[PDB]
């Protein structure tokens, strides 16, 4: 009867003008009378909700001053107070979602005066969420409550956005604690999807935010970046512009001329088309427009893209704030989900930490290729093979980090040669993007200049030799017989490769593989011999220099 | 197509030339299916005719004249998208023409257009709206991003990966101004040598014999 | 054709009188020369034409830069073409050019093309004249032709000393006041040259007393008012008000704007209206210098979210702190815009409106009628959305009355005469208005 009589009262005051008189005395009450919000607010809603336009304007101006209070009902715990502040939360939701032509007027008032109490906040995230979640992505409820989330952030940013993002991580970390074969599935799909909503719309306020926060929403882009239904992936993109626009204003921040100018070309390089595509989007002109299934289905090599060019982002800011720990933490969020058996997010993990990684060790390729021969054995018995296509891109950033006189270097280009004896198209360019960068590698150690790569590949393979003969006599390569053309026989497969790059990434291994074997000798590159020969004749087709 | 080539072309009285040219197709800008491709040609011939175009009817009264002379064609603009307001597309494309016909009216003439502009930023629609704004933005800053680095980067080994591209790629007529720009941007960093070293050893590389030598 | 017989009639370039080398000496008098309105090519074809009956042969060049600015220059693709149109010789048979009334703004033209001006730098047939005297060591007095308005402003002069010219690095100036113009000229300036800066009667739009020893002055097109300190300052300003009165007696008879649009579109429903909006603002902001808190950048494809209104309130308020200037012109345009909206956009137009309504004071403090006037418009105009607006109207009573309630002479009088609803919704809204 309190709260309920004195919002009659008020209600009824205004309906003529005394508005401000009404807000003093509400202001003046909610200082002093505090018990009263409880049941006021609760019969605020309920009158505005009948009443008229005018009055519903009058309404909220009175509303103002009382929310201060309703943290004082939840740091008790017991559920009766904190039930009702959750409730007339939920009804302000509801009042926000239903009031269309209010809309500016409720979030600007009792969305930003509930923005400045930090306390609330997660009874009222939760509320949101909760919200959001009577329909997923694409509900009404859900589309409004995302872009009502800028308001919530607007008074307390750092905390509020603290909050969407740590329950967006904490989300992720869920689906590995009870997987599924594919991420759309999940039985949090539609928390995250939600929360990838909240996000883009901070996105932009996150201009005050990104400090804390750039690793952590990098970790989000990774798992999101070509996903689910065309709007999420819209979304997913505007996030990241957004993001980098923030880094190039923050308030807070101090970035170089070049570290600027490195960002302002990173906005003109996401707003290239070819980087839609790395977001699996297609056939649009304007993200934007899209953002407010013809999945494709996810290339890896998309992701090791668009992870590179973050990474030139984050090192390039990295130098001018030598006091922040971004790229450490953004290793720890990757690897742990990398590592992790998780068959959706794991490979796309994988690539990103062999992308990020500054360093390695030996415990971590083996559990690289430990999940590589787990996901073969997982082909025994799609996802399986996403996964080894993302061990090997791993394998294929991770292998320059590795100390100089370790063996894996020399073991590596056998898993190469094995992944391409699978025959999958991904699969075999992701083996010969490895077998690239390996025999870069290699040679950047020096390891050819005194020995054939016939002996130094065959020398790891001696004890391993009872297993390869296995594998050779069901390949139908023998690599013991003569080494050149068995690994010529493999790149050979190359050729047919739907993909013009892949073709050309096999010809530049054909020629990296031929000026080795020479290099030994100190011949001419194109001197035939028993050994240069195998080469010369695969790259008969494709090279003008081995045809003259 | 003529004013794409109007760069090649020659004229006595260009301004005055395109001004009446507006003035003729705007009467256009009004069977029912082909007066609607004529009024998209003629729209999109006014986007030609309008790029750069200083308006001139035919000097306080003249400045005076020019901004009436604005306002005939902006509220005929103005009227031909309201009316926007298979089928579908063209009406789109259209209305998407007018308001580019529109924002290069403003970009020229902005000391008769910008009030009258303030109008179309007030208007209903929305696609309209933005893209005129982005006409604003194109005078605000017009009355540093000028990044030639790229142009001046030198690769491991000194490569010059861009200039030797450009080389390689930018068509034989061209080719007297190129060495112009690039001869002048890299004196003025120093850099002179850099590209001297780099395309005379790309000449005595090609190059089959002594005798053939930078001779052509 | 016809229209190159014009630029002859124009004279930016003649011929006149032989110096005490016994070489024909020309006369370019730099702000005769628009830039747009006269075709480069034709000017220095002119110019050409002018020459070739004697560049074979030694010739001298004056060049009166008397009240050169921004209208009278070479565009770049025009200032390098000057070093490549004539034969070598020509540029080498000049041995004298001699530089009259060189000002701030050539000075900052100097520097900012720097790169196509080097050969200029250091060279010894460039000779900046000190004063209308030393012309005579380099030309005989009955020889010296500079156009007569270019010799009027040199007599009948109230000169003051010693003044300071503020500024990041204040500076030494002497104040020069004629019958219809001002003149400060500064101490040596980079070669070392005096620097002679003139302002006409016509061009000095406000002057105003600051202390018993500082007064500015607002000029035509320039946006930022020129400051001086001086011990005499009271005697300067009244002899400035003097000139500026005998000009006026004589005569015959954006970022507001687009501010507005800007703000209320980042409103919208519309995406790429929002996006479009906000590169609006921030080109306004780099255009004119805007001062903004949590800072604004440039970009394509910027998804901003439709629920910005926070973000836009915080802008306009700081911006209403900031640039005061604007506020009469974005007001009166804000209201408009309230006319045009739909109840959410109305309701955003409101809150962002409502820190500008405090500079309102500002406008009647000062004494311009004009701007009396306009505050008294806005106020009319706000009055007609409290009317007609009826939806919002509890809500503008609380934001609008309340704030303006913090001018009220005007603001009752324009109540009671436009209620002479009109006068039932002035009665109701002065309960706000009292509030104040």
């Amino acid at each position: 009867v309190p709260g309920t009589l004195l919002n009659i009262a008020l209600l009824n005051l205004g309906s003529a003008n005394n508005t401000l008189f009404i807000v003093s005395i509400s202001k003046t009450l909610a200082a002093n009378e505090p018990h009263l919000t409880l049941e006021f607010l609760e019969e605020c809603i309920s009158g505005f909700s009948k009443s008229s336009i005018e009055l519903k304007h009058l309404c909220l101006e009175y509303m103002t001053p009382w929310l201060s209070n309703l943290v004082r009902f939840c740091k008790h715990n017991d559920d009766a107070k904190r039930q009702r502040v959750t409730a007339i939360l939920d009804k302000l939701i509801t009042m926000t979602i239903n009031e269309k032509q209010m809309y500016p007027s409720i979030q600007a008032k009792i969305w930003g005066s509930l923005g400045q109490i930090t306390d609330l906040l997660d009874v009222v995230l939760d509320s949101f969420i909760k919200t959001s979640a009577t329909g997923g992505l694409g509900s009404i409820k859900a589309e409004v409550m995302a872009d009502t989330a800028v308001a919530l952030a607007s008074g307390n940013v750092k905390l509020v956005s603290s909050k969407v993002i740590g329950r967006m991580c904490k989300i992720i970390d869920k689906t590995c604690l009870s997987p599924t074969p594919t991420l759309e599935q999940h039985l949090m799909w539609d928390d995250i999807a939600i929360l990838a909503r909240y996000m883009l719309m901070l996105s932009f306020n996150n201009s005050l935010d990104v400090a804390a926060h750039l690793p952590y929403l990098f970790h989000v882009v990774t798992f999101l970046v070509a996903t689910g239904p065309l709007s999420l992936r819209a979304s997913t993109h505007g996030l990241v512009i957004n993001i980098i626009h923030s880094l190039c204003t923050c308030s807070q921040l101090h970035f170089s001329e070049e570290t600027k100018q490195v960002l302002r070309l990173s906005l003109t390089e996401f707003s290239l088309p070819k980087f839609y595509l790395l977001f699996g989007i297609s056939k649009v002109k304007s993200a934007a427009v899209i953002a407010f299934y013809e999945r494709e289905t996810f290339a890896l090599t998309s992701l090791e893209t668009v992870t590179e060019a973050l990474l030139e982002i984050m090192e390039a800011c990295m130098r001018d704030i030598p006091t922040c720990k971004w790229l450490d933490q953004w290793t720890e969020l990757a690897q742990r989900f990398a590592f992790q058996y998780n068959p959706s997010l794991q490979p796309r993990a994988l690539v990103v930490f062999g992308c990020i990684s500054k360093r390695v060790s030996h415990g971590q390729i083996k559990q690289i290729i430990r999940i590589l021969s787990k996901a073969l054995e997982s082909c025994l018995k799609y996802n399986s093979q996403v996964l080894i296509e993302a061990t090997v891109i791993a394998l294929t950033k991770l292998q320059p980090l590795l100390n100089k006189d370790s063996p894996l270097h020399k073991a590596l280009f056998w898993v190469a040669v094995a992944v391409l004896q699978l025959d999958e198209v991904n699969l075999y360019s992701a083996g010969t993007a490895l077998l690239e960068q390996n025999l870069h590698t290699l040679d950047s150690l020096r390891i050819f200049n005194d020995k054939s790569p016939e002996e130094v590949f065959m020398a790891i393979r001696n004890p391993l030799e009872w297993h390869c003969k296995q594998m050779d006599h069901f390949v139908g390569l023998n690599f013991n017989s003569n080494f050149n053309f068995a690994l010529v026989g493999h790149l050979l497969k190359g050729y047919r490769h739907p993909s013009p790059a892949i073709v050309a990434r096999t010809v530049r291994i054909l020629h990296t593989l031929l000026t080795l074997v020479n290099k030994h000798r100190n011949c001419d590159k194109f001197e035939v011999n028993t050994q240069s020969v195998a080469y010369l004749a695969a790259l008969l087709t494709v090279s003008e220099e081995v045809r003259s | 197509v003529m004013m794409a080539r109007r760069d090649d072309l020659s004229f006595c009285q260009e301004m005055k030339f395109r001004n009446k040219m507006v003035e003729y197709l705007t009467d256009w800008v009004m069977v029912k299916c082909l007066t609607r491709d004529l009024d998209q040609a003629s729209m999109e011939a006014v986007v030609s005719l309008l790029a750069g175009l200083p308006l001139q009817p035919e000097g306080v009264e003249l400045m005076e004249a020019k901004s009436q002379l604005f306002l005939k064609y902006f509220t005929l603009f103005m009227n031909l998208l309201n009316d926007c307001s298979g089928m579908s597309r063209r009406l789109a494309s259209l209305r998407h023409c007018t308001v580019l016909a529109m924002s290069n009216l403003l970009n020229a003439n902005v000391d008769s257009g910008l009030m009258h502009s303030i109008g179309l930023g007030y208007h209903k629609d929305l696609q309209t709206r933005a893209t005129f704004m982005e006409v604003l933005t194109k005078i605000l800053q017009q009355g540093f991003e000028r990044l030639v680095e790229l142009v001046t980067m030198m690769g491991d080994q000194g490569e010059l990966p861009i200039a030797m591209a450009l080389a390689n790629v930018v068509p034989c007529s061209q080719w007297d101004e190129l060495a112009r720009v690039l001869v002048t941007l890299f004196d003025s960093r120093h850099l002179l040598y850099q590209l001297l070293w780099n395309m005379f050893s790309k000449e005595v590389e090609l190059a089959d014999s002594m005798q053939t030598l930078f001779r052509g | 054709k016809e229209e190159f017989k014009a630029l002859k009639t124009l004279s930016i370039f003649y011929q006149a009188g032989t110096s005490k080398a016994g070489n024909p000496i020309f006369y370019y008098v730099a702000r005769r020369f628009k830039t747009g309105q006269i075709n480069g090519d034709l000017l220095i074809y002119h110019v050409l034409l002018t020459l070739k009956p004697y560049y074979a042969k030694p010739y001298e060049i004056v060049v009166d830069l008397t009240h050169t600015g921004p209208s009278n220059r070479f565009k770049t693709d025009f200032l390098s073409k000057w070093f490549v149109v004539f034969p070598g010789f020509a540029y080498d048979n000049v041995s004298a050019v001699y530089i009259y009334n060189c000002n701030s703004w050539v000075r900052e033209y100097t520097k900012y093309h720097e790169r196509l001006l080097t050969g200029l730098k250091g060279s010894k047939r460039l000779v900046f004249i000190d004063c209308p005297g030393k012309l005579a060591e380099h030309i005989e007095h009955e020889q010296q032709k500079l156009p007569a308005a270019t010799l009027a402003l040199e007599e009948d002069l109230k000169v003051f000393h010693n003044a300071l010219k503020l500024a990041h690095k204040d500076t030494k100036v002497s104040i020069k006041v004629g019958s219809t113009a001002v003149q400060v000229t500064s101490a040596e300036r980079t070669q070392s040259v005096f620097l002679n800066d003139i302002y006409y009667a016509s061009e000095i739009e406000e002057i105003c007393l600051v202390d018993e020893n500082q007064f500015t002055l607002t000029i035509a097109n320039q946006g930022t008012p020129l400051t001086f300190m001086h011990q005499e300052c009271e005697a300067i300003v009244q002899s400035i008000i003097h000139i500026r009165t005998r000009w006026e007696l004589s005569q015959p008879d954006v970022p507001g704007t687009l501010l507005n649009i800007a703000l209320l579109n980042l409103g919208s429903s519309d995406p790429s209206l929002r996006s479009a909006a906000y590169n609006l603002l921030c080109a306004l902001t780099c255009t004119f210098n805007l001062k903004i808190e949590g800072q604004l950048l440039e970009t394509s494809g910027l998804c901003i979210p439709a629920n910005n209104t926070l973000f836009i309130v915080s802008i306009s308020k700081t911006l209403a702190a900031n640039e005061p200037h604007l506020t009469l012109e974005f007001l009166e345009e804000c209201i408009s815009g309230f006319s045009k909206s739909s109840i959410e956009l109305k309701h955003l137009c409101l809150e962002y409106m409502t820190p500008w309504l405090s500079n309102l004071v500002r406008f009647c403090k000062h004494n311009d009628d004009a701007k009396r006037q306009r505050v008294t418009a806005i106020l009319d105009k706000l009055i007609t959305m409290t009317i007609n607006e009826k939806q919002m109207y509890p809500s503008i009573q609380a934001k609008i009355w309340g704030s303006l309630g913090q001018l009220l002479d005007v603001v009752l009088d324009s109540f009671i005469k436009t209620s002479a609803i009109k006068a039932e919704v002035m009665a109701d809204t002065a309960v706000a208005l009292a509030s104040g």
